[PDB]
């Protein structure tokens, strides 16, 4: 069994800036290694194969180098949309074997988020639990705190969160907030409220409503 | 275009079996062999075996050898994974990808989420987030995963998120997904989110209004 | 005449890329040989001359050493496997651009139904400008 160990097993560059991530082989499997880039919750696309080859439609910024054990992917210019999971594998001999991976992620001009409230589906409270829903669209860097508020009250426990990978176009990230009562504390307290705080804002944000 | 499409996937509950289809077009499907790569969910890549299309005889790797078995349809060009005796460690993304023997692959199915475990489906609800204006569905309660949401059948991509799931105290998943139209778009154009569950029962569409 | 045979270009408007192509003039797809998925299919068990020529062009040299690789493989019908026949390199750096190009040639017993594949490495330094720089052929004997 051939190991494949990629360094780093995680990067963050600026877009334009060469990329370099390392494949050594634990055995020499000459030139059979092949690249491939995976985006998130999508199957890889093949990149290069018997360690120099391009594979076709795939963008030049891409060139695969190396032999004996030590192999190195390269990104000319990176882009947003590199952003990715890159493996190498060697196909020298059974078993294949693929790389640990290495995230790409893309640093950009700082963003900040754009703030949404959302009261529950009425449907939902007929059914008898409630959600609480703030969105945090489309900002950078992936920090951000979401302060659950209900007139004053700082809730805690009771809401969980979700964030985005880069979106492929602008490199930024997108937070859900799902805060989470049955309707019989619905009606609960005064406000229902979202407060956030990211480093691309003046100060603390609020936005929020109430009932009815 | 080659297209490798896979089903077969799904809950299933532990030492059960099922079976992967991985249906090929565009290519000749017996001039490539196929390769079962499956991964873990959020882990790398590990290569179950090959399998010659021409002459029919697989190659397995040492960990699933026989627990696993591949097979041909070669006249309707699909592939077969045959899993068998899962245990809760064998949840997975399974993928079918074309190849020659011991060559890299090229082509890669889509990939199909097999879960193994002990409880039962739980179709998602599904409930509307009424309102540069954003909007959007959220999908509560469901097991396994996954789920996919499109908004009006795929003609509305342009700042469409949908965020993965979280895992509830409930044991039951939801997510969310939304999007940003224009502050006129509102009460002109018609907007609804579209979701399916397709390891579970569903398919879903939701209206969304002030 | 009755011998299976091709020789195919690569296609001028091809985006950057390497396609083989036989609808032209002087091009040859005969007797069996078939082109699919840009590969030369072997109609008949037998012996095949094979050759393929690219011809490479750079502007200046870039700040990495390259490697040009140029390469035949036959892909056995039966095996599924893709294998080197023949190979070339060529390293070209170390204002003015710079071509190099390559040849490939030579004999040997294919099965019917044996694919040819003639490929190389970097598709942005590939010149098909003018006409008879790149092209792959074979005919059995």
């Amino acid at each position: 069994d051939i190991q494949m160990t990629q360094s780093p097993s995680s990067l963050s560059a600026s877009v334009g800036d060469r990329v370099t991530i390392t494949c050594k082989a634990s055995q020499n499997v000459g030139t059979n290694v092949a690249w491939y880039q995976q985006k998130p919750g999508k199957a890889p696309k093949a990149l290069i194969y018997s360690a120099s080859f391009l594979y076709s439609g795939v963008p030049y910024r891409f060139s695969g180098s190396g032999s004996g054990t030590d192999f190195t992917l390269t990104i000319s210019s990176l882009q947003p949309e590199d952003f990715a999971t890159y493996y190498c594998q060697q196909y020298n001999i059974y078993p294949l074997t693929f790389g640990q991976g290495t995230k790409v992620e893309i640093k950009r001009t700082v963003a900040a988020p754009s703030v949404f409230i959302f009261p529950p589906s009425d449907e939902q409270l007929k059914s008898g639990t409630a959600s609480v829903v703030c969105l945090l669209n489309n900002f950078y860097p992936r920090e951000a705190k979401v302060q659950w508020k209900v007139d004053n009250a700082l809730q805690s426990g009771n809401s969980q969160e979700s964030v985005t990978e880069q979106d492929s176009k602008d490199s930024t990230y997108s937070l859900s907030s799902t805060l989470t009562l049955s309707k019989a504390d619905y009606e609960k307290h005064k406000v229902y409220a979202c407060e956030v705080t990211h480093q691309g804002l003046s100060s603390p944000v609020t936005k929020s409503f109430n009932r009815g | 275009e080659v297209q490798l499409v896979e089903s077969g996937g799904g809950l299933v509950q532990p030492g059960g079996s099922l079976r992967l289809s991985c249906a090929a077009s565009g290519y000749v499907f017996t001039d490539y062999g196929m390769n079962w790569v499956r991964q873990a969910p959020g882990k790398g890549l590990e290569w179950m075996g090959w399998i010659n299309t021409y002459i029919g005889e697989p190659i397995y790797a040492d960990s699933v050898k026989g627990r696993f078995t591949f097979s041909l349809d070669t006249s309707k060009s699909t592939a077969y994974l045959q899993m068998n005796s899962l245990r809760a460690e064998d949840t997975a993304v399974y993928y079918c990808a074309r190849g020659y023997r011991s060559y890299a692959m090229d082509y890669w199915g889509q990939g199909t989420l097999v879960t193994v475990s002990s409880a039962s489906t739980k179709g998602p609800s599904v409930f509307p987030l009424a309102p540069t204006a954003a909007l959007g569905c959220l999908v509560k309660d469901y097991f396994p995963e996954p789920v996919t949401v499109s908004w009006n059948s795929g003609a509305l991509t342009s700042g469409v998120h949908t965020f993965p799931a979280v895992l509830q105290s409930s044991g039951l998943y939801s997510l969310s997904s939304v999007v940003t139209v224009p502050s006129s778009s509102l009460g002109t154009q018609t907007y609804i989110c579209n979701v399916n569950h397709k390891p579970s029962n569903t398919k879903v569409d939701k209206k969304v209004e002030p | 005449s009755d011998k299976p045979v091709a020789h195919v270009v690569a296609n001028p408007q091809a985006e950057g890329q390497l396609q083989w192509l036989n609808r032209r003039a002087n091009a040859l797809l005969a007797n069996g040989v078939e082109l699919r998925d840009n590969q030369l299919v072997v109609p008949s068990e037998g012996l095949y001359l094979i050759y393929s020529q690219v011809l490479f062009k750079g502007q200046g040299c870039p700040s990495t050493h390259v490697l040009l690789t140029h390469t035949i493989s036959r892909i056995a019908v039966s095996y599924q496997t893709k294998v080197n026949l023949l190979s070339a390199i060529k390293s070209p750096c170390q204002a003015k651009p710079w071509y190099e190009p390559i040849y490939l040639g030579g004999v040997f017993q294919l099965e019917k139904g044996d694919r040819l594949s003639a490929e190389i490495n970097r598709p942005d330094y590939l010149d098909f400008a003018e006409s008879g720089q790149v092209y792959f052929g074979i005919i059995a004997l």
